[PDB]
């Protein structure tokens, strides 16, 4: 069994950014990838970005410019930093394992 | 930009039957190398991952569930539902250095 | 490749 837990604190207030910890049990960082997916209400989920094991980072086509996602291996963490928040980015965001199997309790935000 | 992926918006079934959810790609014919994924959404956002890479089931994941290739979609199969497999279903698909999801498909199982 | 690699890890 693997488990993922989310922390950091989030933050708010619109013009800054959001700010999310997801730390991994069951495996290393080295060896597989981390995604990190949102679902705001109403709406369907869509896939931010994914860090692979050699740091390797892929993004959302159209969220590029705004995010960053990074990793400490030793401490079995990925971070999640998104910029530039607007009403539009309130939802639920999740960090999520390489095919999607194992999910994080995820993290709500609300912005503006 | 990028394609689209679609899915049914709802299915319905029942206890002990059988039923297929599909996933289109725009692109075309959906292969191998989309590495076909599908997520389970229960009611309070309770995720959880069923088929990963076309026809694996995420190690737990009950063995009525199973996944493939059929006519240029990708299918999962629900071999003798359950009450509990009511849920809506996502679909995901890759393309060469980011992921899609479908809409969603709402199964009720009366 | 990266999913060749999550495949492999499904399967066990």
């Amino acid at each position: 069994d693997v488990q993922l837990q989310q922390s950091g604190p989030g933050l708010v207030a619109p013009s800054q950014s959001l700010s999310i910890t997801c730390t991994v049990s069951g495996f290393s960082l080295t060896d597989y990838g981390v995604n990190w997916v949102r679902q705001s209400p109403g709406k369907g989920l869509e896939w931010l970005g994914v860090i692979w094991g050699d740091g390797i980072t892929d993004y959302n086509s159209a969220l590029k410019s705004r995010l960053s996602v990074t990793k400490d291996n030793s401490k079995s963490q990925v971070f999640l930093k998104m910029n530039s928040l607007q009403s539009g980015d309130s939802a639920r965001y999740y960090c999520v394992t390489g095919l999607f199997d194992y999910w994080g309790q995820g993290t709500t935000l609300t912005v503006s | 930009a990028d394609a689209v992926v679609t899915q049914e918006s709802a299915l319905t079934t029942s206890p002990g039957e059988t039923v297929t959810l599909t996933c289109r790609s725009s692109t075309g014919a959906v292969t191998t190398s989309n590495y076909a994924s599908w997520v389970q959404e229960k009611p309070d956002h309770l995720f959880t991952g069923l088929i990963g890479g076309t026809n694996n089931r995420a190690p737990g994941v009950p063995a009525r569930f199973s996944g493939s290739l059929i006519g240029d979609k990708a299918a999962l199969t629900i071999t003798g539902a359950q009450t509990e497999d009511e849920a809506i279903y996502f679909c995901a698909l890759w393309y060469s250095n980011h992921w899609v999801f479908g809409g969603g498909t709402k199964l009720t199982v009366l | 490749a990266h999913l060749e690699n999550e495949v492999a890890r499904l399967k066990k």
